[PDB]
RNA sequence: CUCUAACUAUAAAAAUCUCUCUUCUC
């Protein structure tokens, strides 16, 4: 039976879009059912902050960071610990997590 | 008595292709006799043991007999020595055999002489191994040499 | 040479390791106490002990 | 300026056996190569944190020798149809590249990003593991 | 030193200067120190005892280990064997006999020479199995200071016992042996030659 | 049921006359006595270990520390 | 009744299974 409204493509109106390839396992899966996570951080991390900044030229160096839309298959996403099988009263919210920090 | 390592020094070189006669095995790893080298042990860690995943350490370890070995670090203050055998090529065994048969073919006469002469074997390689391994480069070659010219 | 550095902990930060055995700490050096490493311990500790290193650039990964 | 004579570290970091390359500000002289594989036993933490700190000391031992006292990070990732993303050991390498006196100065990330060109390996499935 | 009359004759030696209190009336507490100072806090000659035989829950609490006796728990790690697991009267009198018999050799007061051979024999860092079974490895870590006194107290007793065994030294002879060699770093012990051994396996397994 | 040691006889049974000499002669310069110590230098088999070392208890050429039985502890009179 | 910040990151191998199932009314 449908165990989904939106069939978890979220398509609604295409009919064909264009696949995009899994960042760990390389699983053609079209690009709306291939959950993304937009990774920004930190190219140093705040355990070696401190390091960087007494050893580095350019006093209060912008550190910049980076970015990168990581395109998961749903077999990993699933293994990979991205997203997490829900209740079926649960699967109704589509909000993220809850802010995980203000 | 059998002493007095064939090579330039007892103590082993680095990265020196090293020619393992295994004794006992702890829980850490092996402590093996050295025969290319006088008599040293060194230690053959577990976790670079096998070529295939370990599973069976008495099947592999063959404890009493020989086996090829690879040295990786030494020690050069009081004598210690790190081992592998996972890293071993297909074609590096057939030259470590040969080595292997040729040193022993000069330790087993070396011994012979030292045995009826009673003198210890490293007085006897004091007077012949060395500069023999100078003059040729193997000690076995001028054997054969001097069983054509003396 | 010898490098052989002490550092008390200040916090620790529960217990790792798939044995559940060890256990991970927030080490601070008895030298310049402003820089901080964390570290991974094998048997009992808290929040006073001295740990001694033969390391310094090395931090505590999670032991999965 | 006060005479710091500089480099460019530009760490290359895969999924396995990072690497360590400093090279003058042309970048076409290449000095202090020593990469992690060249200093780990196992064939495999060639990628992991210590093999990078072991080759960022010597890089950093060697360029010193030179006279070459300030850095400059280039970060790369394996780049291309892969990945991506920055691999372990580069972080570390970084980290203690920074650790042995040597100044640092403009890090920047130079992965080749592709536009969605020459189809990723792995067949439409994808590795099955 | 003032001997105080009583209808009952304590010997005078017992009855000399009784604010010194001594280990076995033989060696003083004081003029012991811990060189080490990661090792000190778990090592417990600050206290004074008359024996090395206390009754004392010293396994209640967590941590209370540390505040038993050096020398009453190298006493109670002697006494590891199913042929002799309940008898403490003879491993008092054999760290007593221990105790003399390295006050013998290089005076040097042996609860001194005890202190040092367990600083010494302690290793400092070791490794915990983390291979996830297919890729079984060791892993390096550090050690807790109370491990640290722990291990080394096992170590020195195992060598004692292995080197007492079927052998014509007595038990206290070759803990004496033992305990004089790991004050120093000489290899010959066993104690330490494991120590060396096991931070050596660690340094490998990075 | 084995054969690995192939110890000899290693130990003097009886004292003999160039022996008892070497006894008394390092009787001192051995600044720790016992009866493992002195059967460890090949002289004496440990019976007569505990009777020369009883012995020399007769012109104070060795001290007690000790005298619990099982062994004993001695050093050179000074 | 007034607000948009923090971050990571494991995938070794594991095949198969025979009976026999039995009422609910004040
Ligand atoms: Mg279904
Ligand atoms: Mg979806
Ligand atoms: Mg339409
Ligand atoms: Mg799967
Ligand atoms: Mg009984
Ligand atoms: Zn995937």
């Amino acid at each position: 039976p449908k165990k989904r409204a939106s069939n978890g493509r979220n398509k609604k109106g295409r009919g064909h879009v264009k696949p995009v390839r899994c960042v760990n396992c390389s699983r053609s899966v079209p690009k709306d059912k291939a959950i993304k996570r937009m990774a920004i951080r930190n190219i140093v991390e705040a355990a070696a902050i401190r390091d960087l900044s007494e050893a580095s030229v350019y006093a209060e160096y912008a550190l910049p960071k980076t970015y990168n839309k990581l395109h998961y298959c749903i077999s990993c996403a699933i293994h990979a610990r991205i997203v997490r099988v829900r209740s079926r009263t649960d699967r109704r919210i589509r909000a993220p997590p809850q802010r995980p920090r203000f | 008595t059998s002493h007095c390592r064939f090579y330039e020094n007892k103590y082993p070189e680095i990265d020196d292709i090293v020619m393992v006669n295994v004794q006992q095995i702890a829980e850490m790893g092996a402590y093996v006799k050295l025969l290319e080298y006088d008599n040293i042990e060194g230690m053959i860690l577990l976790s670079e043991l096998s070529r295939r995943r370990i599973r069976s350490i008495q099947k592999l370890i063959r404890v009493g007999k020989n086996d090829v070995a690879v040295v990786l670090r030494v020690d050069k203050e009081k004598g210690y020595i790190d081992l592998s055998k996972r890293r071993v090529s297909s074609e590096d065994i057939i030259k470590c055999e040969e080595k292997y048969q040729k040193s022993k073919t000069v330790h087993s006469i070396l011994r012979y002489c030292a045995e009826k002469f009673q003198i210890p074997l490293e007085e006897l390689y004091k007077t012949i191994a060395w500069p023999l391994s100078r003059k040729f480069g193997h000690a076995y070659e001028a054997f054969k040499l001097s069983i054509i010219d003396e | 040479k010898t490098p052989v550095t002490l550092a008390k902990v200040i916090k620790v930060l529960g217990r790792t390791g798939s044995r559940g055995g060890v256990t991970q700490v927030r080490v601070e050096f008895l030298e310049d106490t402003t820089r901080t490493i964390v570290r991974n311990v094998k048997g009992p500790v808290r929040e006073g002990d001295i740990l001694v290193l033969m390391e310094s650039e090395r931090e505590a990964r999670r032991l999965r | 300026d006060n005479s710091q004579v500089f480099g460019v570290a530009r760490i290359f970091a895969s999924f396995n056996d990072t690497f360590v390359h400093v090279t003058d500000l042309s970048g076409r002289e290449t000095i202090a190569r020593v990469t992690g594989g060249m200093k780990v036993k196992a064939d495999r933490d060639e990628s992991s944190p210590y093999a990078a700190m072991l080759a960022a000391q010597d890089v950093a031992a060697k360029c010193k020798e030179v006279g070459i006292t300030a850095v400059h990070i280039k970060i790369r990732a394996t780049g291309g149809t892969r990945s991506k993303t920055p691999g372990p050991g580069g972080q570390a390498a970084l980290r203690a590249l920074a650790r042995s006196g040597l100044r640092i100065g403009r890090i920047e990330d130079v992965t080749p990003v592709p536009s969605d060109s020459t189809r990723k390996k792995g067949g439409r499935r994808g590795r099955r593991l | 030193f003032v001997p105080v009359e009583l209808a009952t004759t304590i010997p005078v030696e017992i009855q000399q200067a009784q604010q010194e209190i001594k280990l076995f009336n033989k060696w003083s507490f004081e003029d012991v120190e811990v060189k080490d100072a990661s090792l000190v806090d778990y090592i417990q000659i600050s206290k004074p005892i008359y024996v090395a035989h206390t009754a004392g829950r010293y396994a209640n609490k967590r941590f209370r280990k540390a505040q038993c006796p050096i020398v009453e728990r190298l006493t109670n790690s002697l006494m590891m064997n199913g042929r002799n697991n309940g008898k403490k009267l003879k491993a008092v009198r054999i760290v007593k006999h221990t105790l003399e018999i390295i006050n013998v050799l290089t005076d040097q007061n042996p609860l001194q020479v005890v202190v040092d051979a367990i600083i010494n024999s302690g290793p400092r860092e070791d490794t915990t199995r983390v291979g996830g079974g297919g890729a079984a490895r060791r892993q390096a870590v550090d050690v807790s200071p109370l491990r640290r006194v722990n291990q080394s107290i096992a170590l020195l007793t195992i060598g004692a016992r292995e080197a007492a065994f079927r052998n014509i030294k007595t038990i206290a002879e070759t803990l004496a042996e033992e305990l004089i060699n790991a004050a120093k770093g000489s290899s010959t012990s066993y104690a330490i030659k494991k120590k060396d051994e096991l931070e050596r396996v660690a340094k490998s397994n990075r | 049921s084995k054969k690995s040691h192939k110890d000899k006889a290693k130990h003097a049974v009886v004292l003999d006359q160039d022996k008892f000499d070497r006894i008394m002669k390092e009787a001192p310069t051995y600044r720790y006595v016992s009866v493992s110590v002195l059967v460890d230098r090949f002289k004496l088999g440990g019976s007569l270990a505990r009777v020369a070392l009883r012995h020399l208890e007769n012109e104070g050429i060795i001290k007690p520390v000790s005298k619990h039985s099982k062994q004993a502890i001695y050093t050179r009179a000074t």
